[PDB]
């Protein structure tokens, strides 16, 4: 029993426009840099579709996360230790540029620069921003198969159209299509940290960030290949991995990450969960893969109830930390009403990042229609997303839980418009799905109104804890290179000392 | 040492945990300050974009290292109400990409300028010391003129100053000015909301020199007709919040997800209140992703649709159990009760103009404006001309309100709707029906070109002697529907799979969708309108309005939300949302804009008019007047081309003309003088004997044609130039790439009205000036080019259609290189100007023609008839049947003064708008304290404006609805009108004023205003019309009342008089040239349409990497996977597509979710970035207008009728093109055209 | 060539073995961000898998022989391993360094994104592993294992700091001189290109815990 703070996320994919405002400022601020500007840490898909790289769902082909072994242990599918380190020399699974797209720019100067006397207008042709040469024609991009641009054979290869009977999708009255936001899971047993040699990548006790750490780690490239969701990017100029920090420098200071407060959406949920590190190993390593879901729900701790308070406070966890989680709405999504569900739970990760299924337009049948259990709103039996699909991606194939939360959510629909249309009290449909009207207006108000204080309920980081944070607050950001920070030995070959330190010391005690 | 530390190694692990399976290390972290210190910045500014998106969202703008890094949204609105969400954060991608422009290889760092005209303007400068001189050397040369206008979009710019720039561009528009005019000199600036003072800067000094400022919102076809001709607004529509407050709503040719990305939330949201969504669009668009049901009809018969709609609602909620909220709504603010003359035929009769107090024998006792002013019957059989009628705006008091009282007896007397059962006999009218004709690609329905219904009516004694047959809006409209209403018609329908006059059986087979789902969905919708009182909402965009039919495919919509009762309601109406075209401080802003302090009037022009005429499109024109007649009209009357009913509406004070008259308009006084008669008088005599004509009349005598251009916030030429090609070829003088022949070549009929000759004149522009932040596809075409400074660099204001907040642009750094703000390019021009034309131009009398105005007193011109003057039909009477003519000061040499000055009539005349006027001083005088004066000069002691914020000060003062002291004056000014007290909308914000700084803090909300009819308080939304219905403040219409029937004799000739479907026209663009230019591979033809882009707001962005790489990385076009596979076009192959208006090139995008039958080209992706050389035209290839055509509408030019009126943005020719058909096919041979080497060829 | 001769085997084997130390000491300690293999595996995948795993697998087997061999079963028998054992990892290191030679100057990407310590240090092995493979036939004349005690003497005497190291030397073939001539180079190089990644072989994974966790510092 080891209680540890973590601020998870839940995006609920219903009200996603699959816009990529989250893109786009998460890579003006992080990865505009020559080396990491085909990395996304943050990227959209339109779903069905192979994503970006190229089919990373496809652990066949790419050997992302954990595998069980017969003896019940738990082990990188890249392979045990020596396995991994024989690999080194060339990971042979490691997915290239190509599998990203290749990186571009244009030569906007040629419109400025076009010399007097051309016998065409000019123009801006793509060049290569890896090579610098130019280039014949651009074929793929990281979003490229947004909004179903792509015949549907190619895009119907998405490896969560397994065990579903496809082809009346590729009628257009059928058509389906939702988008799929995603970041780094930021999980409780991540792969990448067991695949890294040199040991560089790790998880942050106090709020659960993974990172990996840019002064040890060696470019052993095989983070890369251990990541299920293919989140971790090679900087191929620096050498070195890079992926979503979580914008850990904002959330130390209780601020929501740049793609939480810039979703235009309202759809992303900031909210602290309690888990107990002790039990990782235990949930991870379920025998069905499809009880991975209800285990990690089961090592998240009720943040009300005072055993846990009692222990929380034992373990370092900040009172701040745990009044947050008191009113953390992931918390309230995944265990109260159930309506997030984590992303791919098959990889054995224990993701942190996790979702509510999209609803969408009732599917095309032979009449009108008639008014169903909802009236006018749609019954889920009615969804067009085949939920069979949203199952393969949420809960390793099991239909159950998905629609408890797709009933659930159109449960609310009917209940609020008796209330506001008819002007009358009908729990009959929240009846059917086991919710009261407490819970049905509480969801309304985090699910509808959302007020920026309802979405965001993020904790300091307390930087101050366990450091010197007065010495800090005085000679931080003087980087005049005193060659002394990264290390907690005070000898330096360079004779020299910290700026943002004391070195005489107080004589009267 | 990190070294040593690695010796630390035991001594730094701490316990495990998970038996084993972890490990907790207390190792250095220090590495972490690398991306911390990345994150952290100097400051952060607040601004938003001046683009044209609707948006209008508050950015924080982050400042590092003295360099703008990038942007997050502002999250501080003030908040809504406790029930309704908030609007944070707002924002889009293609918004949080804007930071890339400012340092990016693309942007503009100095003034730039034709290699070409700068060899011949500085060698012409060492011949003539004067400017003025030395450009007229090179202008009035064949040779040198051709040189430079030849070379545009050729390359060879090279780097000048705004000292040699500033310099050419005021000698030019001096000499300009003087030679032909000053309305040969024009501006071309969009949306002024998203930047109210950029804009201004260009329209104060074109309006100070007489120059033309062309329109916009008819130009993008973004205005919607109907809402003129069924409220008399221009647009007026409730805000994004309220859509939350709806039950039930209907996405109608409207992605909102993808096109009002920002609000998409309040949609999304509104569903967890219980409100049902439903999609209708012809693909499955993102819209489709967000509803409950997705309904796919065949594009351009939505119309159709409507009708069967409105069919269901009238019969189920109107006739077999009536609806008392529904029937009491029509009763009371429709033109439904109404009564319209019958027309004599051959066995049957015909819906004429409605019938005026006028034609009554007592005339009804009202003695003043009687012919304009509607009659109805009560529930006593007594005739009546009750209050709000556009007769009782002006020459009286106290009667324009839609209080249900009797015009002469001011009595509480209520209406009837039905003459059915009280009907002297029965007449047969007959009703026109096009569902029958159309192109191949779309089913059609045949009946009869008119169908005979049997309509009650009641024979009346007019008061000249004869007698005429009478009968309400509210029976035709029934009859038009084709519902049976006893009589026994033929036309009418039985059940609703009855095939007849508009049923839904009747769309099944025109639209394609299921006769059932119309039923329910119509049922659905208006049983909501009920239960609720008007709380279901229709959410329509450019999917309906960019059709030739925009005005059926509305009034099909709009018909359904009044039958509803849902306009004027909280949560419910037509919400058009297109263009960010709610500028709200109006009244506060044009003095500004068009120098209405100094000078009065402007010269506004309508520019779909404008272009369609100087950029010569009319001469390939391929429809005619004659195919879109009535088949009950006399087409002996309506002769001629197109082009033909401009010239005369023009002529007869119905729309602007630009230039005017075919005479420099500043030697009219120098004549008129000699004559010994005043100027005004002089040239209605002029005009009269023809020794004076109107310049449309001949376009290309040399002089009636537009020589030096503006742009500015604008791309022009390369996203909303309808007819690319032919404006490459006539106004630029540059190759283009038309591929059919013109009237003169296929020996096509001449227009009657314009002079023609078989070599059009080209190259007309002498001077186009472009001021850009980036290098535009029309910035390299143009002579020209001004560093203009970016959003995030230069102070302005900016509003919206979508809420109330207005929150300002502010610069977080000067702006780089030698950029400037719009405001200081202009400014500076000004000053150059006034010393440059000394000598040249002084203190001129200048004559202004001014079309009949709207909202103004000459709205009431010709009421019952149309009288062309120049037919004899009439005299020439300005103001009435012909345009005002105006007498303008105009003190060239104080240009600049005036320029940084607000004049002094604000204070002389007062100011105003939308038919009201109140006294300004008491704002004058606080200006002259935040302003402070001028020195000395003209314009001592009259407040400043040096710079932007001192203009922005002069729009929130003089507002009324940032300034609740002007607010209460303002509704003072409209309740002598109404008669009703209005001051209590704003009375509690009297004291409320909003200031530049305080807006720069925190955004703030609105004062409510007479400007529009939605509402600003706390515990309503912000709803269109809800003023007019809960104060009951007439419609800016003919009755006073929302018009169902448009009775004017060119609508009724033109079939338009009531709702009708009018299926897609035929623009003939493709079967002239497909096979001609044939490469190898097969060519077919499909409907073209370009809804707007995800990549981009119109062609901004359009060039920026962000976007770029989140898209295709170019120019591309969906198409359906059979059609692709059909062409032999695998993704993301080079094709080309064409027509006789050119040809352009881009990659497919090949997908599932396009129907068969069409093609689609998201909205402006120009002409810049990643294009080849076409094999059709082998040339760069085009832009997607490269393969549209103006092709105008006669009812959009009807004037000097109420609410069908003139006014900039307000009425006019409007720019479709969802009707262009294209041909598309795989490319062959990829020739980029650069001399690079680098060509391709793709097989098969 | 006395003079040449107390250079290059008393002298310059001290000054690249201390910038070799020191060098190595002050990169880790002010470069960490520089401090990686700087794989080139994604920018092109193809033939990477067989030209890496044969240099490295090659050069690998070179590196335990000289190591024991010359710092540590008779003489001649040690010898004939060396050109049978150490001989065919030679032929495989200089396979796949030729061929990754071939890859990082011909291949565009790689040769676009690469610096030229890369070009060198990878050029200077591929020439020394040559070099090294010619002296079999060298040594061959001597299967007493005569050549090879005077080499493994020299080796030892630095080492340990007995000057007259080239003294051992006295008598070897030429070819011998210049492979541990452009060998020590390779040390004084070592530092300032990528071989720094060797010092970070992995070792201590095979070991560790899975999951790794830092607590507030
Ligand atoms: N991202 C972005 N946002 C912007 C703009 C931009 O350039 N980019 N521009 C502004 C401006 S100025 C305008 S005028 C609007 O955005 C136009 O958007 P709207 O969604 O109404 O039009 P659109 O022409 O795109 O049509 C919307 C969808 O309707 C479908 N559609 C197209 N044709 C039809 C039709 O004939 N009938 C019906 N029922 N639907 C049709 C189609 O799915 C299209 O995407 C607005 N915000
Ligand atoms: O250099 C040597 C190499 Cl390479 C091998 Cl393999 C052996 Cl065994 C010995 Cl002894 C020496 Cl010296
Ligand atoms: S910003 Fe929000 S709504 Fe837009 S794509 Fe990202 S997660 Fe979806
Ligand atoms: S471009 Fe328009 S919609 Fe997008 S963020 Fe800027 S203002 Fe908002
Ligand atoms: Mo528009």
């Amino acid at each position: 029993m080891k209680i540890r703070s973590q601020v998870g996320m839940v995006l609920n994919l219903d009200k996603c426009i699959g816009c990529h405002t989250c893109s786009v400022t998460c890579k003006n601020v992080w990865t505009s840099r020559e080396g990491v500007e085909y990395a996304w840490f943050n990227n959209v898909e339109t779903k069905p579709g192979q994503g970006f790289p190229t089919d990373w769902e496809n652990q066949e082909k790419y050997k992302g996360g954990w595998i069980r072994k017969i003896n019940g242990k738990l082990q990188p599918r890249m392979g045990n230790r020596a396995m991994l380190l024989g690999k080194i020399f060339a990971n042979p699974h490691l997915p290239g540029i190509d599998d990203y797209y290749e990186p571009f720019d244009f030569d906007y100067q040629n419109l400025h620069t076009a010399p007097e006397g051309s016998k065409s207008q000019p123009i801006a042709r793509p060049r290569s921003l890896i090579t610098g040469e130019r280039m014949a024609k651009i074929e793929k991009g990281p979003n490229w198969e947004d909004d179903l641009g792509g015949e549907f054979d190619k895009l119907a290869k998405d490896k969560n159209f397994d065990n579903i009977q496809k082809a009346m999708y590729s009628q257009f009255e059928n058509t389906f299509m939702m988008y799929l936001p995603r970041l780094c899971e930021h999980c409780l047993n991540p792969a990448c940290v067991a695949t890294c040699p040199s040991g560089a990548i790790y998880k942050r006790e106090e709020d659960g960030i993974v990172l990996i750490d840019q002064d040890k780690c060696r470019g052993w490239r095989m983070c890369i290949t251990g990541c299920p969701y293919k989140k971790i990017y090679f900087n191929w100029k620096s050498g070195k991995s890079e992926k979503c920090i979580f914008c850990y420098p904002r959330i130390e200071a209780g601020q929501p990450t740049v793609c939480s407060e810039t979703c235009v959406g309202r759809i992303r949920y900031l909210g602290v969960l309690l888990y107990d590190a002790d039990a990782i190993e235990r949930a991870a390593s379920t025998e069905n893969e499809k009880d991975l879901y209800q285990r990690q729900l089961d090592v998240f701790l009720d943040p009300n109830d005072p055993k846990v308070i009692e222990q929380a406070i034992k373990d370092g966890i900040p009172l701040s930390v745990i009044e947050a989680a008191q009113q953390s709405p992931v918390y309230k999504m995944a265990m109260e009403w159930k309506l997030a569900l984590p992303l791919h739970p098959e990889y054995r990760t224990l993701p942190m990042v996790w979702y509510v299924p999209p609803l969408s337009p009732i599917q095309s049948a032979a009449d009108a229609g008639e008014l169903g259990s909802n009236g006018i709103l749609p019954d889920v039996e009615s969804l067009r997303i085949p939920v069979q699909y949203l199952a393969n991606l949420l809960t390793a194939g099991d239909t159950k839980p998905v629609l408890r939360a797709l009933k659930r959510m159109l449960a609310m629909r009917h209940y609020k418009r008796a209330e506001t249309v008819d002007g009358k009290v009908d729990t009959r449909a929240l009846e059917e799905v086991g919710l009261t009207e407490a819970q049905a207006q509480e969801m309304y108000r985090y699910l509808a109104i959302a007020n920026y204080e309802d979405r965001f309920v993020v904790p300091s980081s307390h930087r101050e804890l366990a450091r010197e944070a007065f010495p800090e607050k005085n000679g931080c950001g003087f980087t005049f290179g005193d060659g002394c920070h990264g290390s907690d030995t005070k000898f330096n070959l360079f004779n020299s000392r910290r700026i943002d330190a004391i070195d005489v010391t107080s004589k009267t005690e | 040492s990190k070294f040593l530390d690695r010796f630390r190694y035991f001594k730094q692990k701490g316990e495990t945990f998970a038996d084993g399976h972890g490990q907790l290390l207390n190792t250095n972290r220090d590495w972490e300050d690398g991306y911390r210190q990345r994150w952290q910045h100097d400051k952060i500014v607040r601004s938003t974009h001046g683009v044209n998106c609707t948006g209008s969202c508050s950015w924080k703008i982050y400042v590092k290292n003295g360099l703008v890094t990038w942007e997050t949204q502002q999250t501080d609105y003030p908040r809504t109400r406790p029930d309704l969400p908030n609007h944070e954060p707002r924002g889009c991608p293609r918004g949080a990409s804007y930071s890339w422009y400012l340092y990016s290889a693309n942007r503009l760092k100095y003034p730039m300028m034709r290699k070409r005209l700068m060899k011949m303007w500085r060698e012409a400068k060492a011949l003539h010391s004067d400017p003025v001189e030395a450009w007229a050397s090179i202008i009035e040369d064949a040779d040198k003129a051709k040189s430079f206008k030849q070379a545009r979009g050729r390359g060879g710019f090279v780097r000048s100053s705004w000292q040699e720039v500033n310099e050419l561009i005021a000698a030019s528009n001096v000499y300009t000015i003087k030679n032909y005019g000053p309305d040969r000199v024009a501006g071309f600036s969009p949306i002024p909301a998203m930047s109210m003072v950029s804009y201004a800067s260009g329209a104060r000094y074109l309006s100070l020199i007489g120059g033309t400022c062309l329109s916009f919102y008819d130009w993008y076809c973004d205005l919607p007709p109907a809402s003129p001709q069924t409220w008399g607004e221009q647009t007026d529509v409730p805000e994004s919040a309220d859509w939350y407050n709806s039950s039930y709503i209907i996405a109608w040719g409207s992605n909102v997800p993808q096109t009002r990305t920002p609000d998409a939330h309040f949609f999304t949201e509104v569903r967890y209140k219980g409100t049902k969504t439903v999609a209708v669009t012809p693909d499955y668009a993102e819209i489709a992703k967000l509803c409950d049901l997705w309904l796919a009809p065949k594009q351009g018969t939505d119309a159709a649709m409507a009708l069967a709609m409105g069919h269901v609602m009238l019969r189920e909620f109107h006739l077999d159990n009536p609806s008392q909220y529904f029937t009491d709504y029509v009763r009371r603010y429709t033109d439904m009760p109404m009564l319209v003359m019958l027309e004599e035929r051959d066995g049957y009769y015909a819906a004429g103009r409605m019938l005026r107090a006028a034609d009554l024998v007592d005339a009804l006792g009202q003695e003043n404006n009687p012919e304009w002013k509607t009659v109805a019957f009560n529930t006593n059989g007594e005739m009546v001309a009750p209050n709000g009628s556009i007769g009782f705006r002006w020459g009286e008091k106290g009667k324009w309100n839609l209080e249900q009282r009797d015009g002469k007896t001011g009595e509480e007397t209520e209406l009837q709707l039905s003459l059915l059962g009280s009907q002297d006999e029965i007449a047969e009218v007959g009703f026109p029906y096009f569902g029958g004709d159309g192109t191949e690609h779309f089913n059609k329905v045949e009946l009869e070109n008119v169908l005979l219904h049997k309509l009650p009516v009641k024979r009346l004694q007019l008061a000249d002697g004869s007698t005429a047959l009478v009968t309400t809006v509210y029976d035709l409209t029934l009859a038009n529907y084709g519902l049976e209403r006893g009589l026994n018609d033929v036309n009418c329908a039985t059940s609703y799979d009855d095939v007849k006059a508009y049923t839904p059986a009747w769309a099944e087979q025109i639209t394609g969708v299921s006769r059932s789902q119309i039923i329910r969905i119509a049922r659905e919708f208006a049983d909501n309108a009920d239960k609720t009182h008007g709380r279901s909402m229709i959410i329509v965009g450019a999917g309906l309005n960019h059709w030739y039919h925009l005005d059926m495919n509305y009034r099909g919509l709009i018909n359904m939300l009044i039958f509803c009762g849902c306009v004027g309601q909280s949560g419910g109406g037509w919400a058009h949302y297109v263009g960010q075209e709610k500028l709200r401080p109006q009244t506060g802003w044009q003095p500004l804009a068009f120098a209405l302090d100094w000078q009065r009037p402007a010269r506004h022009m309508n520019s779909t008019s404008y272009f369609y005429n100087h950029s010569s499109q009319w001469r390939y024109e391929t429809v005619t007047a004659e195919e879109l007649l009535s088949p009950m009209a006399d087409k002996s009357r309506y002769t001629g081309h197109l082009i033909d009913f401009n010239v005369r509406a023009e002529r007869m004070g119905w729309l602007p003309s630009a230039p005017q008259l075919g005479t420099n308009p500043l030697t009219i006084a120098g004549e008129a003088e000699k004559a010994g008669m005043n100027p005004v008088d002089y040239t209605v005599k002029s005009l009269k004997e023809g020794s004076i004509r109107f310049a449309a009349e001949q376009p290309e005598n040399g002089k009636n044609h537009p020589r030096n251009l503006f742009i500015w916030r604008s791309n022009l030429l390369g996203s909303s130039g309808k007819g690319h090609e032919f404006m490459l070829k006539y106004l630029l003088g540059t190759e283009h790439g038309i591929q059919g022949k013109d009237l003169g070549q296929q020996g096509g009929v001449k227009p009657e009205e314009v002079d023609w000759q078989d070599n059009g004149l080209e190259g007309k522009l002498d001077l186009v000036v472009t001021l850009d932040f980036r290098l535009s596809s029309t910035c390299l075409y143009s002579d020209i080019i001004l560093p203009t400074a970016t959003w995030y660099e230069k102070d302005d204001m900016n509003t919206s259609d979508m809420h109330p907040f207005i929150h300002p642009l502010s610069a977080a750094v000067d702006p780089a290189w030698e950029a400037k703000s719009d405001w200081e390019i202009y400014k500076a021009i000004a000053k150059k100007f006034s010393e440059v034309c000394v000598g040249h131009l002084g203190k001129e009398t200048d004559i202004v023609t001014l079309p009949i105005q709207h909202d103004s007193a000459a709205e009431l011109a010709q009421p019952l008839d149309v009288k062309d003057w120049k037919k004899g039909e009439c005299d020439l009477i300005p103001g009435k049947t012909a345009p005002h003519i105006m007498v303008v000061e105009r003190d060239y040499p104080a240009t600049y003064e005036r320029f940084t000055s607000i004049g002094p009539l604000m204070e002389k005349i007062g100011n105003g708008g939308k038919g009201i006027a109140w006294n300004t001083q008491s704002e004058m005088d606080l200006l002259r304290k935040l302003n402070y004066t001028k020195a000395e000069g003209p314009a001592k002691g009259q407040p400043m404006l040096n710079t932007a914020i001192d203009a922005a000060e002069m729009i929130l003062t003089l507002a009324p609805e940032t300034n609740g002291q002007v607010a209460v004056k303002a509704w003072a000014a409209l309740s002598e009108f109404t008669g009703r007290d209005h001051t209590h909308l704003a009375l509690n914000k009297e004291d409320e004023k909003i200031r530049f700084r305080d807006i720069q803090a925190q955004p703030r909300k609105i004062i409510s205003s007479p400007t529009w009819s939605g509402l600003e308080d706390e515990h309503v939304s912000y709803n269109a019309g809800y003023t007019n219905v809960h104060e009951l403040i007439p419609w800016r219409t003919l009755s006073g009342r929302q018009q169902l029937y448009q009775d004017h004799q060119w609508m009724r000739d033109f079939g338009e008089s009531l709702l009708v479907y009018r299926p897609p026209i035929d623009t003939r663009s493709v079967k002239e040239v497909i096979g001609q230019k044939s490469n190898g591979n097969q060519e077919k033809a499909l409907n073209f349409l370009t809804p707007h882009q995800k990549w981009g707001i119109h062609s901004t962005y359009s060039d920026n990497l962000l976007m770029l790489t989140l898209g295709r990385g170019g120019p591309v076009v969906w198409l359906s996977e059979a059609d692709a596979k059909d062409l032999g076009i695998a993704d993301n192959d080079w094709i080309e597509v064409f027509n006789s208006n050119g040809a352009l090139t881009a990659r497919a995008v090949v997908s599932q979710r396009v129907p068969a039958g069409m093609t689609m080209m998201y909205h402006a992706q120009e002409r810049i970035v990643n294009l080849p050389g076409s094999e059709i035209t082998q040339q760069r290839g085009g832009i997607h207008n490269s393969v549209t055509r103006i092709t105008p509408k006669p009812t959009h030019m009807i004037g000097g009728y109420a609410h069908l009126a003139y006014g900039f943005n307000y009425y006019g020719t409007v720019g479709s093109n969802r009707d262009e058909f294209v041909v598309v096919r795989k490319m062959k041979n990829i020739d980029w055209l650069d001399g690079e080497g680098n060509d391709q060829v793709q097989e098969s | 060539m006395q003079f040449l001769n107390m250079f290059f085997f008393d002298i310059y084997p001290y000054i690249a073995g201390a910038v070799f130390l020191i060098g190595s000491w002050l990169r880790y300690d002010y470069g960490q961000y520089t401090w990686r293999a700087a794989s080139s595996q994604m920018l092109d995948r193809k033939g990477m898998n067989l030209a890496s795993n044969l240099f490295h697998i090659g050069i690998l087997g070179i590196f335990v022989g000289h190591f024991f061999g010359m710092l540590t079963l008779p003489i001649e028998v040690a010898q004939k391993m060396a050109m049978f054992a150490g001989g065919a990892s030679g032929v495989l290191c200089l396979i796949g360094g030729v061929l990754l030679l071939k890859r990082r100057l011909f291949s565009p990407r790689v040769r676009a994104t690469t610096t030229g310590a890369d070009i060198l240090i990878l050029s200077l092995l591929v020439i020394q592993c040559a070099l090294g493979l010619l002296t079999i036939p060298f040594s061959a004349q001597h299967m007493d294992g005569s050549e090879m005690m005077k080499l493994v003497g020299w080796a030892q005497s630095v080492v340990t700091f007995h000057g007259g190291a080239s003294q051992h030397l006295d008598g070897v073939a030429f070819i011998f001189r210049l492979h541990l001539v452009l060998g020590m180079t390779l040390f004084l190089l070592f530092p300032f290109s990528r071989l720094i990644h060797i010092w970070s072989v992995p070792v201590e994974y095979l070991t560790r815990k899975y999951q790794l966790v830092r607590a507030r510092h």
